[PDB]
């Protein structure tokens, strides 16, 4: 029923958070953007 | 310590070391102190008898105790990591270990200051140089010196006072100073404890004993302010004819950087 659905949408939703290329990318390019503000 | 449990017989030993542990305990939070580690809990390995394993043993079994014992914290002391059973410093039981040194001369300087907070000096007194001539010497060389030092000061004037009683009058010791004729005395008696051992401490050579290189001593100076303002290099080969200043260039530039 609907209020399973809901619970589809919280279950999906945590599963997809848990599983996660681009904050890889942009946390190493916020490395290298502080490490060259500061030198 | 070592000695007064291992001078005990069989039983008795190990019923001292852990019954300490209990009070420890009892008295929480407290600290255990095992002075002369080594003696307590050789390696196993290099022992015949069957009291000394044992108690390598019961000592490895009350370090694990110590999850329950709350608000107990056991220090040893050591004269090398290496001269101790090695499972002591396993995970857990004594997993942290500091290396105390010898002190520098500012340190010896200091702690004759320490000693000398009783003692009236003479004008004449100074134990800046002292402290660094007093190259091999711990803070129980530096206590004995002093020790030796008002000893000497002492049967100069009290052969005179001829003060003989039970009690000492406090005028005839306030007004009895140590001169560094005392001091030399006692410096040529002393015997330094840690002249063999490598003393480790911050150098006094500046850049300013240094003839000519100046394109070298700004290099230097990068290779240590690069890792800290932005893989930074850690070292620096020096090549080239002898007799140049190598060596000054490294105590220089761990002068300016209050390194050792
Ligand atoms: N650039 C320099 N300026 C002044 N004195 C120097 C210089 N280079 C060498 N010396 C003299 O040579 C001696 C030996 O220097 P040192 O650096 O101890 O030799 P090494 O590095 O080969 O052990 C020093 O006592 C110093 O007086």
């Amino acid at each position: 029923t609907n209020e399973a659905q809901m619970a589809a949408a919280a279950a999906l939703a945590r599963l997809e958070q848990k599983q996660s290329s681009q904050d890889t990318i942009r946390n190493q390019v916020r490395k290298e953007l502080q490490a060259e503000a500061t030198v | 310590n070592g000695p007064e449990i291992m001078s005990k017989l069989a039983g008795e030993s190990e019923s001292n070391l852990r019954k300490a542990f209990e009070e420890a305990e009892k008295n929480a939070p407290a600290i255990i102190f095992i002075d002369e580690l080594d003696a307590i809990a050789p390696k196993r390995e290099k022992t015949h008898g069957e009291v000394e394993r044992r108690i390598v043993s019961q000592l490895l079994t009350l370090m694990d105790g110590l999850k329950q014992r709350a608000h107990v914290i056991v220090m040893a002391a050591t004269n090398r990591p290496n001269s101790i059973d090695p499972a002591l410093r396993r995970f857990g039981r004594f997993d942290r270990e500091v290396d105390i040194g010898i002190p520098d001369a500012t340190g010896r300087l200091e702690i004759l200051q320490i000693h000398t907070k009783n003692m009236k000096l003479a004008d004449d007194v100074d134990l800046e140089q002292v402290a660094n001539e007093t190259h091999g010497h711990v803070g129980a060389d530096l206590a004995a010196l002093c020790s030796e030092a008002a000893l000497q000061a002492i049967r100069k004037k009290m052969d005179l006072i001829d003060l003989e009683d039970e009690t000492i009058d406090a005028e005839v010791m306030n007004s009895l100073a140590v001169t560094m004729d005392d001091f030399r005395w006692a410096l040529s008696q002393s015997n330094p404890s840690a002249l063999r051992e490598t003393v480790v401490e911050v150098p006094q050579v500046t850049w300013e004993d240094i003839g000519g290189l100046e394109d070298v001593k700004r290099e230097l100076q990068e290779l240590v302010q690069y890792p800290v303002e932005h893989t930074p290099s850690k070292g620096v080969l020096f090549y080239g004819p002898p007799g140049c200043g190598k060596t000054l260039l490294a105590k220089a530039i761990a002068n300016e950087c209050q390194a050792n």
